[PDB]
RNA sequence: ACGCAGUUUUAUCCGGUAAAGCGAAUGAUUAGAGGUCUUGGGGCCGAAACGAUCUCAACCUAUUCUCAAACUUUAAAUGGGUAAGAAGCCCGGCUCGCUGGCGUGGAGCCGGGGUGGAAUGCGAGUGCCUAGUGGGCCACUUUUGGUAAGCAGAACUGGC
RNA sequence: CCGUGGAGCAGAAGGGCAAAAGCUCGCUUGAUCUUGAUUUUCAGUACGAAUACAGACCGUGAAAGCGGGGCCUCACGAUC
RNA sequence: GUCUACGGCCAUACCACCCUGAACGCGCCCGAUCUCGUCUGAUCUCGGAAGCUAAGCAGGGUCGGGCCUGGUUAGUACUUGGAUGGGAGACCGCCUGGGAAUACCGGGUGCUGUAGGCU
């Protein structure tokens, strides 16, 4: 396991899982949901999200450690099913690895230069969430923390912000609680739906 | 004993050294390349021009000068 | 719950053509009868089409511009009636009388009318338009059979073969027009002439009454209920030809207007849509005061 | 009070796959030339079973399309042998229906012991007048929502004429 | 080393864009491509018989030769060493024309008019194209209403 | 006046990168909801029974998370080609064995008419003979392999 | 019945193709002879490949036209 | 105000459903003796015209799906040229110029040439 001292920032072109690599092992992070998966919206009001400022490159097993650093402080503090926690950050980018000394100088040289899968990393943007909790309003301490927490085992520099939004839909939460119950938005499970004006007469009469 | 493979550094101020020409002068542009069935309409007519156009085109210069 | 028919179906779907989509054309046929040779730059290529619909048959002739279609001349069967024809007006008798008809215009319109008579006696031979030297050419013109399967028999050989005995100059061959024996490679002129005329449909009206009388009168009834016996359809055909080459003049009608209209629904606006939108939901509202407290 | 839009047979198919080819469809082949008066029409391949032994291209079965008063005949002798019993399930959802039958000598043959036991696939469609647009080579257009045949329009059809039981279980 | 055949680089080029695949349009052939017609090349990936190379895609050429179904082209083509003029023979699905030399001519019939003009009421009329001039001291209204005073906003994430 | 430009302007085409998107095709990928066709595994009414019920599996619909140098609806900046006239525009007439309803079309030839036809800068075109050169390197920017290199290899421009 | 290419086009991929360049059927060798021009690599040399022509003899088609090999991108060779 | 035949633009003109069609025309329809090719006159051809606008077709409609166009996104992401600008790097800011797209919202949905016929 080589550190994350020598794979770093973005320096090559993206190199995803695809017909043409067809070698690359099993990622680190499987699953991304840990809290109340089945949570409805009105249960847990605000939401806490994690916005990077480098951009840096983060590996699946950074992402490993961290959901589960974050997943014991939210079971300690908030205990099971009190909390929401989504890793919006998908790892794609696989890094390569040209291992050597397979102790003399005598196995190869430069010869063969392109190297072999070693694990796969997620290729990160200035400003793009890497976790978002959603939790209730009296939690808002907690998962402050809890990214913080984070903070310290991610890389580089990157900063926390309470978003406006009610938890994770597009739509603002001063408009939300104004806005569900006249006209538009439904709840769809853990999903907002928004109906437009250009819809069927069918749906307008099926609601309402 | 590796050297350099390829480059086009150093081409284009090479090339601007002596002023990239157009060819730029050509009238009465060339006729090799075109339609022999073209070459056979044109050079039998070329060759009735020079033979037959004489008096219609000498009775009109004289028309057109008794009119003009 | 089984199939993810159309949902980006619509958003991809690309349209072939509108004369395709309406079944008029097919274009693979068409980009080689239309398009001139680029040696010429401006010379027309007249294309004689012929259409075959049900209870009239068109025959024109046209070229072609980036605009449109200019047509040259144009012919019609519902007009044999007027040039001698009474009945019978999808025919094979009615494909060369209409072939022969719109040769004749053709040439009325062009003004070569003394020259180049073309056949006059309906013989069924292969006569072809040679040119004459000191005088016009003859019209170079090719077919349109269009989406027809051209069978031997088919009436826009017919059609052909009035044209080329009214005079205009179109290749063809012997091997598609009716009378042709499949197996035997030798054509036969007196079937094809005959079949001009039309003696085997009076063929067929002989059949019918000495067999069923029935049929005689459930069918052929516009023949039989003005007149219709075979010798007078031989006399008449033969009077008809004669009757449009002495005169292809094609006097019109005046069509001056009528100015009296009310057919056609027009759209409703912007405003008028919005409004009974809100009528709509207004309705709703008042079957949801309503008829849920009743 | 219905213009013209009446339910008729459009065409009757008939239908024997052998397990084989040569002697055995070749005298089912006779079968239907021997109901039909007209020859039919072989099958072939884009399968292969290698269960029972058959290969590409081999003549596995044939087919017969049978329209207008032959083929109300063939549907009046196979109601005949059904006695008027159909099932739910034979009509499909475009309106076409089949049953088919077993020991095909029951239409009224006189059976040589030479050629076989056999049974025969009976499948009708129906039509209405207007079904030549789909099918004729210039313009080819839509059927319709209002002029095609659906299930209870055909299970309706099959109630009023012949005097046909539904048997809905 | 980049195996330098015929149209090794053409995945994009030589393909029709989208909503566009399907017969070609016959205004494509009913053109007067006539001699000296300033022409313009655009592959096509329908037929397959004619298409220059790519190297001569989206270039402007003048016609010197008019066959049956196809055109001859000259084109002025840059290598390493000097622009040179070529002769390519290219099918007419390929080909449009040019307006820069049509707008050259209507421009030149409006000089032509505006100098019949000129000689007849003898008026001077300064027929050349001058560019675009500086602005002149020209004048503003700002009656009504006030000037709306801006300021920059504060900075919220 | 003739003409030219590592340049700009006015018109006219060309592309498929940066970006963006995949509730849009292809390939991946996360989570919840609703519906009930189908089969498979449990529990219930009880001889058994698609006679009936609950859950799960797969399927469909509307959503939702994250991407793709060898994906793309869209699509920049930069850039490439062309035209900016006396070699051009119009009129009249001959020739053609090319073409052909046509003195139709197209090419060539002959005679005549009016030059003030975007900016800026510069005096241009052409022929012969030939040395040296064919080991390169560095830097801003765009990038390939490598963990990285004063590493190896490319593009423009400048310098040694 | 729905079915815009999700199939197929000899084979690695890219482009392209629906009364089609895909499948089936009927005739046929234009996969023939000959002289120039052009594109590709390029030094504007050659080879291979290709394009638009021209002149004969032809094949198919009702004619239009199409065809001098494979829908295109390679599948091949100087002096003596 | 329309249709038929041939079209040019190639979804503003396709797909699903519901209404309307008076006059020509377009068609569904009525039958195989000749021309015709099929297992079947289902398809293609042969002489029609007893009914019909049920269907195609032509118009209108769907707070319709798609398409085109216009705001919003957005002077934002990007980008030519510059600095002895910041920062350890990652990158970021500025001067000079050019300037994109999805969600969101709003509007439309055929225009025409030639030839011919009906009000
Ligand atoms: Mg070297
Ligand atoms: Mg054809
Ligand atoms: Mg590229
Ligand atoms: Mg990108
Ligand atoms: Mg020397
Ligand atoms: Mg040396
Ligand atoms: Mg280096
Ligand atoms: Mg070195
Ligand atoms: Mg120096
Ligand atoms: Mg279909
Ligand atoms: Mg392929
Ligand atoms: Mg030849
Ligand atoms: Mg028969
Ligand atoms: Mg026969
Ligand atoms: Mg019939
Ligand atoms: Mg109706
Ligand atoms: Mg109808
Ligand atoms: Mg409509
Ligand atoms: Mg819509
Ligand atoms: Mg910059």
């Amino acid at each position: 396991r080589r550190p994350a001292r020598c794979y770093r920032y973005c320096k090559n072109k993206p190199y995803p899982k695809s017909r043409f690599c067809r070698g690359v092992p099993d990622a680190k992070i499987r699953i991304f949901d840990l809290g109340r998966k089945k949570a409805k919206v009105d249960e847990f009001p605000l939401c806490g999200h994690m916005v990077s400022d480098e951009y840096e490159q983060l590996s699946s097993e950074a992402l490993e450690a961290a959901r589960i650093c974050a997943n014991k402080y939210m079971v300690k503090s908030c205990g099971k099913d009190g909390f929401h926690i989504r890793v919006r950050l998908h790892p794609f980018h696989v890094i390569r690895i040209n291992k050597m000394l397979s102790a003399d100088r005598l196995q190869t040289g430069m010869r063969g230069a392109f190297g072999k899968p070693q694990g796969t990393v997620a290729r990160v943007h200035i400003g793009q969430v890497i976790m978002s909790i959603r939790t209730k309003l009296q939690n808002k301490e907690h998962v402050i923390e809890a990214l913080r927490r984070a903070k310290f085992k991610f890389p580089g520099r990157q900063k926390i912000h309470i978003s406006k939004k009610w938890g994770f839909t597009k739509f603002n939460a001063d408009e939300f609680e104004d806005m569900v119950a006249e006209k538009r938005l439904i709840p769809d499970g853990c999903g907002v739906k928004y109906i437009p004006n250009r819809g069927p007469l069918d749906k307008w009469r099926a609601l309402h | 004993a590796k050297s350099k493979n390829h480059t086009t550094h150093n081409q284009s101020r090479k090339w601007h050294r002596n002023g990239i020409k157009k060819p730029r002068s050509q009238r009465y542009e060339s006729l090799k390349g075109v339609d022999p069935k073209f070459l056979r309409n044109m050079r039998f007519a070329k060759k009735h021009n020079k033979k037959g156009l004489k008096k219609m085109q000498a009775n009109n210069a004289k028309a057109m000068s008794a009119r003009a | 719950v089984k199939v993810v028919k159309n949902k980006a179906y619509f958003k991809r779907y690309q349209v072939k053509f509108r004369r395709r989509r309406e079944g008029k054309t097919d274009y693979y046929a068409r980009k080689r009868l239309v398009i001139q040779d680029k040696n010429k730059y401006n010379t027309p290529k007249y294309r004689m089409i012929v259409r075959v619909t049900n209870r009239d048959i068109i025959c024109q002739i046209a070229y072609a511009r980036i605009e449109g279609d200019m047509i040259v001349c144009a012919a019609y069967a519902h007009e044999l009636p007027k040039y001698g024809v009474k009945v019978g007006l999808t025919n094979y008798a009615a494909a060369y009388c209409t072939g022969l008809l719109l040769a004749r215009r053709l040439l009325n319109r062009f003004g070569m009318d003394k020259i180049y008579e073309g056949q006059v006696e309906v013989t069924g031979d292969e006569y072809n338009v040679e040119s004459i030297d000191g005088q016009p050419g003859a019209f170079t013109c090719y077919l349109d059979a269009g989406l027809a399967r051209t069978t031997t028999g088919n009436k826009v050989f017919g059609a052909l073969k009035g044209a080329v005995d009214g005079g205009l100059s179109i290749p063809h061959s012997t091997k598609r027009f009716p009378g042709y024996d499949s197996e035997s490679k030798e054509f036969n002129a007196e079937v094809h002439r005959k079949h001009i005329m039309g003696q085997n449909v009076a063929d067929y009206m002989r059949y019918l009454m000495e067999e069923d009388e029935d049929a005689y009168k459930k069918q052929f009834s516009q023949y039989i209920k003005n007149s219709v016996t075979p010798d007078m359809m031989e006399e008449m055909y033969k009077k008809a030809h004669a009757a449009i080459r002495e005169n292809p003049v094609y006097e019109k009608k005046p069509k001056k207007e009528v100015k009296k209209k009310r057919w056609n629904r027009p759209k409703m606006s912007l405003a008028q849509k919005k409004d009974r939108v809100a009528q709509k939901k207004a309705s709703f509202l008042r079957a949801q005061e309503r008829a849920a407290e009743s | 009070e219905n213009p013209m839009r009446e339910l008729r047979i459009r065409k009757l198919c008939l239908n024997i796959c052998v397990g084989e080819s040569g002697d055995r469809l070749t005298r089912a082949a006779k079968v239907l030339e021997q109901l039909t008066g007209q020859t039919p029409v072989f099958s072939k391949a884009r399968y292969t079973v290698r269960s029972f032994g058959i290969r590409r291209n081999e003549k596995i079965a044939v087919h017969c399309t049978v329209r207008g008063a032959k083929a109300e005949e063939i549907l009046e002798k196979g109601l005949k042998v059904r006695e008027y019993e159909l099932r739910k399930n034979n009509f499909s959802d475009t309106g076409n229906f089949g049953f088919g039958i077993q020991e095909h000598i029951d239409l009224g043959i006189k059976y040589d012991p030479s050629i076989g036991i056999y049974g025969l696939d009976f499948y009708v469609v129906l039509g209405r007048p207007g079904f030549s647009i789909a099918d004729k080579k210039r313009r080819t257009g839509c059927i319709g929502a209002k002029h095609r045949i659906s299930k209870e329009e055909a299970m309706r059809w099959f109630q009023q004429k012949y005097d046909g039981i539904i048997l809905p279980g | 080393t980049n195996t330098k055949g015929k149209r090794r680089g053409t995945r994009y080029m030589f393909s029709r864009p989208f909503r566009k695949h399907g017969v070609v349009p016959l205004a494509t052939y009913m053109r007067i491509y006539k001699k000296g017609d300033i022409v313009d090349i655009k592959g096509m990936g329908t037929v397959q018989k004619g298409m220059p190379h790519k190297c001569y895609h989206g270039k402007t050429g003048r016609v010197y030769n008019v066959t049956q179904h196809a055109v001859g082209i000259v084109v002025n083509k840059q290598v390493k060493g000097k622009i040179l003029a070529k002769r390519i023979n290219v099918r007419i699905e390929h080909i449009k024309h040019s307006k820069s030399r049509d707008s050259f001519l209507k421009r030149v019939k409006e000089n032509d008019q505006k100098k019949k003009e000129a000689k007849e009421k003898g008026t001077w009329v300064q027929l050349k194209r001058q560019p675009a001039p500086p602005r002149e001291a020209h004048f503003v209204r700002t009656n009504g209403k006030e000037p709306e005073l801006l300021e920059p906003i504060p900075y919220e994430f």
